[PDB]
Formats: structure tokens, C-alpha cells, sequence
């Protein structure tokens, strides 16, 4: 079965002055009277843009070496070809990592993540070659190779079945595994709503932020070049302040709701980091933590966020 | 001198060709560091490569241990 | 503290000098802007403290769970109590926190061997009770899987199940029975 988890969201930056005033010295001097609100807002957004890279680093950099798989791949009848990297593909992704990447202005900028998608696909292929080839030994020290069916027999021991039950049913167990990996590919090729929702929420908030640059909040217009053209300076101060107050309110609402949304993405990434440790580099005994049934093994695949 | 990344335009750092561990994150895969005496910018490395001697009748068994704290 | 020196669009930042310059008819105007600005300052401080206390609570719940599972027991969760096979943990107090000292076992100095799933003897398939069959090149032994300690393959460290014609990779070797040279 599959389990999908968000680890990051998009790093955005705002420039308070360019959003509230938009390069006009009249508004910019009135803004100085509000103290340091706009250094706080930037501090908050920077603090949440650094932890988005910290979120990814702790889910995926769970290896010291980059392990590679052997050229001649005989794993006892088991076939991992749809989850192993594909050189003729974009970014050297696996076949199933592709189906996943296909399914999902004024003081505002978007910062790029520190790890590219190529680097994260490299990390997951090192985890996947470590587990196909060494079992759980590489997550405790140096990787020690073991033939794949003997590793499968150890895992059967771990759920309380004897080893002869694996060795006498090897071809049937391998056929069932291959046929069940073949169905993930259909069900996805034909479900990533948890990843789509965090994208949608962030875009819906960024659009609401820009759509507020066209409200009066109780002024004669929404344009500073219209209050600076049909009002004398003593009368345009009163009308510029009404815009400043509204735009500050809207920017600070945006920054609060991002803190509350980042605290939720953080817990999801903390759960993903625990599942990578306990289901991918080990065999778990916890009930319903690594699927439904008796956990044998787990494989990671990277997704957009 | 002047180097174009995907994070922006970077001035005052030399673009070397080797890959080290990340020291100061620039972004989109690029990091910077003070080497030798100058400031250099490079693509980060994920780690050292390793092929495991996998075959279908080979096993590796440890003969000693360490206590770690 | 420092937001107490902004005018927020009043004549003075000090209310003693707001009441010194513009009085009641006009202090209802100048004092109100100071009240409005300082209230908003205070509300921002309190909201960001509430968001940060919730992050400290998650950390303290995780530290409570590590104290129960790493200091008052031995854990099997991988990476929960350090890198390697957890043996024990000791707590230490810090100024606003806690330091765990994790003692783990890390295997070292691995050697190469030849393996087999089962042994075939007398038309029977033999499996190890707890370990692996290994060969040094000429001889077959059973060893425990985490420490190399080779022993003879006998009927006391193996069990039997079936024929040696169904499992992929059986090798032929002898399984020594102690009782026979016992009673001759
Ligand atoms: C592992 O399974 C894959 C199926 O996903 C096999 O690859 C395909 O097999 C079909 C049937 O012969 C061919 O038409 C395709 O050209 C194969 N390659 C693809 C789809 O990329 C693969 O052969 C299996 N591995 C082994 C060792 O049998
Ligand atoms: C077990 O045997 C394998 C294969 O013989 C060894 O793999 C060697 O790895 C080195 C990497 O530095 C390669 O250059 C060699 O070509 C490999 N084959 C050799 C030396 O025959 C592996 O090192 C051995 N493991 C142990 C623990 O000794
Ligand atoms: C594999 O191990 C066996 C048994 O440990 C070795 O056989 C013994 O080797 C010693 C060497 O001094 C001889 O004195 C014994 O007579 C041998 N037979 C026994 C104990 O039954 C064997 O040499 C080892 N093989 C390799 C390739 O190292
Ligand atoms: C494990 O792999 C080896 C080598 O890949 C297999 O040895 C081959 O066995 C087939 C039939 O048994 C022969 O036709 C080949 O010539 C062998 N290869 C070599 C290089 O000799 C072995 O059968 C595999 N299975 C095991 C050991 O259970
Ligand atoms: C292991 O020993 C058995 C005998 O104990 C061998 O079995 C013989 O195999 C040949 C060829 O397949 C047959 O013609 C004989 O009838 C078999 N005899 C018996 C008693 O089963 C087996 O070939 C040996 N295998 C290895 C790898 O040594
Ligand atoms: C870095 O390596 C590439 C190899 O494709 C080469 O073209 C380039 O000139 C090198 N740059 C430096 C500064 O050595």
C-alpha cells in the first residue's frame, strides 16, 4: 500500500515597504511612524523559510554513503524495476516517481529550495539500494550484504513465521509481490490530494494578499498617484494613513496564518522522518504504523513536496 | 568574478568544479565557502559513493564491535 | 519594549508630553493613536508567544517519551535512541532542557563468507534454529548473525523440514548427531 506525506511548502518573501507604499516617498515617510512592524514580519517569514529546508534535510539525508545497486540484478525472483532509477528518464527518476511528478509581482518573491529534485531523487535511490542489498544493517553501521531471499526469511522470522515457509513458497511470494507492485502503477497512472491541498492553500492565500491592494479601506481611491494628484499634502496624509493601516493589517494576517500552517507542515515532516527510520531502515512491530498487516518492509519514493 | 546561479547573480566568489559538503547555503544546489584565501562557490556533494558487493551467495559478518556514546 | 517610542502618528511619543501638549478635547485625538498602536504591538507579542509555546510543548512531549522509552527501558525503534543498537541511556539536566547520553552497540570489522539457505543431508533439508550457515571456503558452520562465532552443524542447532529438492540453493553437507558417538 501507499502512504503520502507533505514535508515542505514554498518559501516566500515579502518586502513590506514595496507592498504597502510601492516606491513613493510620501507613503514611505508616514510608514516610519509605525516603528518596526516590518522588520518583525520579515524575521517571521525568514524563520519559516529556513525550516522548510530543515524539514527536507531530516527526512531524506538519512544516509552517509550514496549506495549503488549491482549491474546484474538477481534478487530471488523479486523485480524492483519500476522503483529503481531510470537513466533515460528526466532527472534520473524511477518510473513511479514520474507518475507522481505528473499528477501534482510587487514586493513578493519565491525562494528556491536548497536541495533540487535531482538531489532528492538521488537520496531516495541510495536508501532503496541500501535496503535491497544490505537489509537493515546500513542504518546501524556499515552496510553488510546478504542475499535477498535470506533477508526475506529474516523478516518472516520477525513476524513469527518460520523460514522454511518462505523458502518453500519463494516463487509464489515473489509472484505476489511483483503483481502487487504492478497495481500501484495502474492505480496511480489512472490520490495525491494531501499534496495538492498544501499547494492550493498557499496559492489561495497569496492571491488574497494581492487582491487587497485594490481596496479603499475608507479612502477616496486605492491608488497613491490619485491621492497625490487631487489633494494637497495636508489632506493626502489623512487618506494615505487609511490605506497604510489596512495594508498593514492584511500583511500581518497573511504572516500569522503562515506561521500556523508551517507549524502543521512541521509535524507532518517529523512523522515522515520517523517513518523513514522505523519502516525503511528497520522492521517495525508497532501495529498499523507501516501499513495494515504485519510489516515486512518499506520503500521510499520522492514526490513534489 | 561574476557567476549566474538559479538563486540570482553572485559577485565576488569563484566557481570551482569540485564538490564539498555544504558550508553556507546559497540555494538551488549551490553553496559557498572560504578556502585557500578566497571565497568559492560549488555544487554540494551528497556523500561518497559506495557499491555493495552484492551476490546471491555472499554474506558479510562482523568480527568485532564498538561501544558508542 | 522598543515599540514604546513610536508616535503612531501623534505629536509626541511620551504621553506625559502628549498630555503636556495636546489636552483632553485634542488628547482624545492624540492619546487614542498611541492607544491604538500600543494595543496592536501587545497583541502581536502575545500571538507569537502562543505559537512558540506550542512548539516547546511538542519538544517536551518528545523528551518525556524518550525518558520513558530510552532511560526506563531498552528500545527497538530504529534511531529513536541514537545511531546503532540501543543499549542504554542516561539523563542530564541543562538550563532549560535535557541532554540524553545514548549508549549503543556498533558492529565492526566485517568479513566475507559464502552462505546457503539450507543444508541437505540424508535427503532432508536442514535450517538453522538461530543463525546462518557460513563457509570459510572448505567447511560449513552455523554462526549467530551479528557476531562471528562459528560452530559445528548438529541436530541441536538445526531443524528439518521437507526434502532437499524444493528450496533454491541447498548445499550438501553433513549434520552431525551427538547421540550416536555417545552410545556408539
Ligand atoms: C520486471 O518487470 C518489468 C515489467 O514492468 C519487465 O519489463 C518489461 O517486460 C515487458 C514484457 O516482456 C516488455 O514488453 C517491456 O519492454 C519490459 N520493459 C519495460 C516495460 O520497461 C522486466 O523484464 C521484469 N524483469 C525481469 C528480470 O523479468
Ligand atoms: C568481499 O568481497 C568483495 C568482492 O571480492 C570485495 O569487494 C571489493 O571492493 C573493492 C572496493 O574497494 C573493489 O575494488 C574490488 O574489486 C572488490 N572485489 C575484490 C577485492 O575481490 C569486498 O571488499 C569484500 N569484503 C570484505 C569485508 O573484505
Ligand atoms: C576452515 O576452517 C576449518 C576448521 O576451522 C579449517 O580446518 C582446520 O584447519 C586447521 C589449521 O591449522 C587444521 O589443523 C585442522 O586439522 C583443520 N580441520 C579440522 C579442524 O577439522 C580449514 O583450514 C579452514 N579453511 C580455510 C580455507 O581457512
Ligand atoms: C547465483 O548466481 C550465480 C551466478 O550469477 C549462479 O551461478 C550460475 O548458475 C547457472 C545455473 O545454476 C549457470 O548456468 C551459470 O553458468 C552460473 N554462473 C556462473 C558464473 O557460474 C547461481 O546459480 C545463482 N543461484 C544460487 C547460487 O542459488
Ligand atoms: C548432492 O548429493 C546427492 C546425493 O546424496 C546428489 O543427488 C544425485 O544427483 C544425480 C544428478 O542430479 C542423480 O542422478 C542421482 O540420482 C542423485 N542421487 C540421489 C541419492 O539423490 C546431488 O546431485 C548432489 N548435489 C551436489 C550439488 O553435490
Ligand atoms: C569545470 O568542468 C567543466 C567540465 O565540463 C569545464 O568545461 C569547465 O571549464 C570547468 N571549469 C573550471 C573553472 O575548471
Amino acid at each position: 500500500t501507499t502512504e503520502i506525506l507533505p514535508v515542505s511548502m514554498t518559501k516566500t518573501s515579502v518586502d513590506c515597504t514595496m507592498y504597502i507604499c510601492g516606491d513613493s516617498t510620501e507613503c514611505s515617510n508616514l510608514l516610519l511612524q509605525y516603528g518596526s512592524f516590518c522588520t518583525q514580519l520579515n524575521r517571521a517569514l525568514t524563520g519559516i523559510a529556513v525550516e522548510q529546508d530543515k524539514n527536507t534535510q531530516e527526512v531524506f539525508a538519512q544516509v552517509k554513503q550514496i549506495y549503488k545497486t549491482p549491474p546484474i540484478k538477481d534478487f530471488g525472483g523479486f523485480n524492483f524495476s519500476q522503483i529503481l532509477p531510470d537513466p533515460s528518464k528526466p532527472s534520473k527518476r524511477s518510473p513511479i516517481e514520474d507518475l507522481l511528478f505528473n499528477k501534482v509581482f510587487n514586493g513578493l518573491t519565491v525562494l528556491p529550495p536548497l536541495l533540487t529534485d535531482e538531489m532528492i531523487a538521488q537520496y531516495t535511490s541510495a536508501l532503496l539500494a541500501g535496503t535491497i542489498t544490505s537489509g537493515w544493517t546500513f542504518g546501524a553501521g556499515p552496510a553488510l550484504q546478504i542475499p535477498f531471499p535470506m533477508q526475506m526469511a529474516y523478516r518472516f522470522n520477525g513476524i513469527g513465521v518460520t523460514q522454511n515457509v518462505l523458502y518453500e513458497n519463494q516463487k509464489l511470494i515473489a509472484n505476489q509481490f511483483n503483481s502487487a507492485i504492478g497495481k500501484i502503477q495502474d492505480s496511480l497512472s489512472s490520490a495525491l490530494g494531501k499534496l495538492q491541498d498544501v499547494v492550493n492553500q498557499n496559492a489561495q492565500a497569496l492571491n488574497t494578499l494581492v487582491k487587497q491592494l485594490s481596496s479603499n479601506f475608507g479612502a477616496i481611491s486605492s491608488v497613491l498617484n490619485d491621492i497625490l494628484s487631487r489633494l494637497d499634502p495636508p489632506e493626502a496624509e489623512v487618506q494615505i494613513d487609511r490605506l497604510i493601516t489596512g495594508r498593514l493589517q492584511s500583511l500581518q494576517t497573511y504572516v500569522t496564518q503562515q506561521l500556523i500552517r508551517a507549524a502543521e507542515i512541521r509535524a507532518s515532516a517529523n512523522l515522515a522522518a520517523t517513518k523513514m527510520s522505523e519502516c525503511v531502515l528497520g522492521q517495525s512491530k508497532r501495529v498499523d504504523f507501516c501499513g495494515k498487516g504485519y510489516h515486512l518492509m518499506s520503500f521510499p519514493q520522492s514526490a513534489p513536496h | 568574478n561574476v557567476f549566474q546561479t538559479r538563486a540570482g547573480c553572485l559577485i565576488g566568489a569563484e566557481h570551482v568544479n569540485n564538490s564539498y559538503e555544504c558550508d553556507i547555503p546559497i540555494g538551488a544546489g549551490i553553496c559557498a565557502s572560504y578556502q585557500t584565501q578566497s571565497i568559492i562557490a560549488y555544487t554540494m556533494s551528497l556523500g561518497a559513493e559506495n557499491s555493495v558487493a552484492y551476490s546471491n551467495n555472499s554474506i558479510a559478518i562482523p568480527t568485532n564491535f564498538t561501544i558508542s556514546v | 519594549v522598543k515599540q514604546l517610542s513610536s508616535n503612531f502618528g501623534a505629536i509626541s511619543s511620551v504621553l506625559n508630553d502628549i498630555l503636556s501638549r495636546l489636552d483632553p478635547p485634542e488628547a482624545e485625538v492624540q492619546i487614542d493613536r498611541l492607544i491604538t498602536g500600543r494595543l496592536q504591538s501587545l497583541q502581536t507579542y502575545v500571538t507569537q508567544q502562543l505559537i512558540r509555546a506550542a512548539e516547546i510543548r511538542a519538544s517536551a512531549n518528545l523528551a518525556a517519551t524518550k525518558m520513558s522509552e530510552c532511560v526506563l527501558g531498552q528500545s527497538k525503534r530504529v534511531d529513536f535512541c541514537g545511531k546503532g543498537y540501543h543499549l542504554m541511556s542516561f539523563p542530564q539536566s541543562a538550563p532549560h532542557g535535557v541532554v540524553f547520553l545514548h549508549v549503543t552497540y556498533v558492529p565492526a570489522q566485517e568479513k566475507n563468507f559464502t552462505t546457503a539457505p539450507a543444508i541437505c543431508h540424508d535427503g532432508k533439508a536442514h535450517f538453522p534454529r538461530e543463525g546462518v550457515f557460513v563457509s570459510n571456503g572448505t567447511h560449513w558452520f552455523v554462526t549467530q548473525r551479528n557476531f562471528y562465532e562459528p560452530q559445528i552443524i548438529t541436530t541441536d542447532n538445526t531443524f528439518v523440514s521437507g526434502n532437499c529438492d524444493v528450496v533454491i540453493g541447498i548445499v550438501n553437507n553433513t549434520v552431525y548427531d551427538p547421540l550416536q558417538p555417545e552410545l556408539d
